[PDB]
């Protein structure tokens, strides 16, 4: 249960890992309501 | 119990005259501060104190 | 009459000349260090000089580490250098060159 | 279930630095084990020596896993056991990934 | 009653009738500026300017580093500051399990254009004049503002965009064209922390300064 727990509110890569160049030369998901 | 380590690679230059000669448990030449001393390691790009 | 409050600067540019800061700046394939700014140290104590203790051994000793592991990452950064995915500094990737590809 | 996540062999990481740290450290053991013979050191200093050098050299490996673990490969199941808590501790994490 | 004194931080000897003053609170901090008499209280005066310990009746003369308007000017407020939500302890059936508050810092008073009212069918907002109020040093300065857009002052003052960073210290105005999502000003910041954050792990290696970064 941990373990679930634990991937679930773990998240992702936020920086160099998710995106290979800077993205200061250059959409998410749509706005869900 | 904790061990000061080297920043990265480099010279070590410090100032010998306020340090006194001594000789480790370990039986190696060492030296021994009684004061505060300020260790500079000369690397490529920066340094660290 | 602008006070020192406000400043005009249209079209305003900003720009790396030197290749080496745009590679930084975009994230392209660059080296840790500039090779411009490197300079050597001068001359270190020689072994002679050092303590006993510090001393390297004139006779090359043996070692069960003396060969490089093989992994995964060095396999696959060898195979991306090759055909020109990503550069290497040497044909050898080295430990941090791995150490980067296993979060990248 | 979804995630299924596993251990494997591959997956057991060490730190990048410990070719370098143990090489060292048996380099040192017979230099110190050279001067004994020549009379330049005295038993009890090779044994304090043989224990120290050694301590100090597995722990900086024992800290050093963590950091290598959220900075590098930060989804590591081993990782992922550890640092949430619900299987291993860091004792027996260092064991089966370092010294 | 208009009264002005010395520029000493220390009380005023007396109390004023906050009825014609307004209440801009603060942090630690809490402001009084003159309003005289309008059908929307819009309109300041900077001649007049009291600070005080949040909720206390020790008035006192604030630090004015820059030079201030000496005529009714209509501005507009907007606060900068940063939720903060902690954990209370819970000794009770029903005890609340969070708690909230703004903890506002900076209070930005930016100036109509032409001093025209709200409800005119030609607004604008006059982003060269803002005047930011601190909590933590008790100032109230003006604003650096660069003004980097193609057409001067012959431009009307309809396309624009002020960019804050810096913690309320850079401001720049550059046309709502050119803006950028919430997205890519995220991930700029998170991509530039995360390299240097790798680049520190790293240079602890022997292996640095031979390497590449891919």
């Amino acid at each position: 249960m941990l373990i679930g727990l634990y991937v679930l509110t773990s998240g992702n890569h936020r920086g160099i890992c998710v995106n290979r160049y800077n993205p200061c030369n250059r959409t998410k998901e749509p706005f869900f309501s | 119990a904790e061990h000061v380590r080297a920043p990265s690679n480099g010279k070590i230059k410090f100032n010998e005259d306020l340090v006194h000669p001594t000789r480790t448990r370990h039986g190696h030449p060492a030296f021994l501060c009684s004061i505060d001393l300020y260790v500079t390691i000369e690397s490529e790009d920066i340094l660290h104190n | 009459l602008s006070s020192e409050y406000v400043i005009y600067q249209p079209e305003q540019e900003e720009e790396e000349l030197t290749g080496y800061e745009l590679d930084k700046r975009l994230g392209r394939p660059h080296p840790f260090i500039d090779p411009k700014t490197k300079k050597k140290i001068e001359k270190p104590l020689t072994s002679e000089e050092l303590w006993w203790n510090w001393r390297k051994p004139e006779k090359e000793q043996w070692s069960r580490w003396q060969r490089r592991r093989p992994d995964v990452e060095t396999v696959f950064l060898k195979a991306m250098a090759e055909t020109g995915q990503v550069k290497l500094y040497g044909d050898h990737p080295t430990l941090t060159e791995t150490a980067l590809y296993r979060a990248r | 279930t979804a995630t299924s996540i596993s251990l494997g062999i591959d997956d057991l990481l060490t730190i990048p630095s410990k070719g370098w740290l143990v090489q060292d450290a048996e380099q040192q053991s017979l230099i110190l084990e050279k001067h004994h013979h020549y009379g330049n050191v005295h038993a009890v200093e090779k044994l304090r020596q043989s224990i120290e050098i050694w301590y100090a050299t597995s722990e900086y490996l024992r800290q050093e896993m963590n950091p290598n673990f959220r900075m590098t490969d930060p989804f590591n199941p081993v990782h992922i056991m550890s640092f949430s808590g619900a299987r291993g501790n860091a004792s027996q994490v260092h064991q089966l990934v370092g010294m | 009653v208009f009264t002005q004194g010395w520029d000493s931080e220390k009380i005023v000897d007396y109390r004023i009738n906050e009825e014609e003053f307004h209440k801009i609170s603060l942090l630690d901090c809490d402001f009084f500026i003159r309003k005289p008499p309008d059908p929307d209280n819009d309109v300041y005066d900077f001649r007049e300017m009291y600070v005080t310990p949040p909720d206390t009746d020790i008035y006192a003369i604030p630090r004015v580093l820059a030079p201030m308007p000496q005529k009714y000017i209509r501005c507009a407020m907007s606060d900068y500051g940063c939720y903060n939500v902690t954990e209370p302890p819970i000794d009770a059936p029903r005890d609340p399990m969070y708690k909230s508050e703004r903890e506002v810092s900076k209070v930005f008073l930016t100036k109509h254009y032409r001093n025209r009212r709200a409800g005119d069918p030609e607004f604008a907002l006059d982003f060269e004049e803002i005047y930011v109020i601190d909590s933590k040093t008790k100032s109230i300065t003006r604003a650096k503002v660069v003004v980097t857009v193609p057409g001067g002052r012959n431009r009307d003052r309809k396309n624009d965009l002020l960019v804050i960073r810096d913690n309320g210290t850079s401001f720049k105005i550059i046309p709502s064209e050119e803006r950028d999502d919430p997205t890519t000003v995220i991930e700029k910041e998170e991509w530039k922390k995360s390299r240097q954050d790798m680049e520190r792990h790293l240079r602890k290696l022997r292996d640095f300064s031979v390497s590449n970064w891919f």
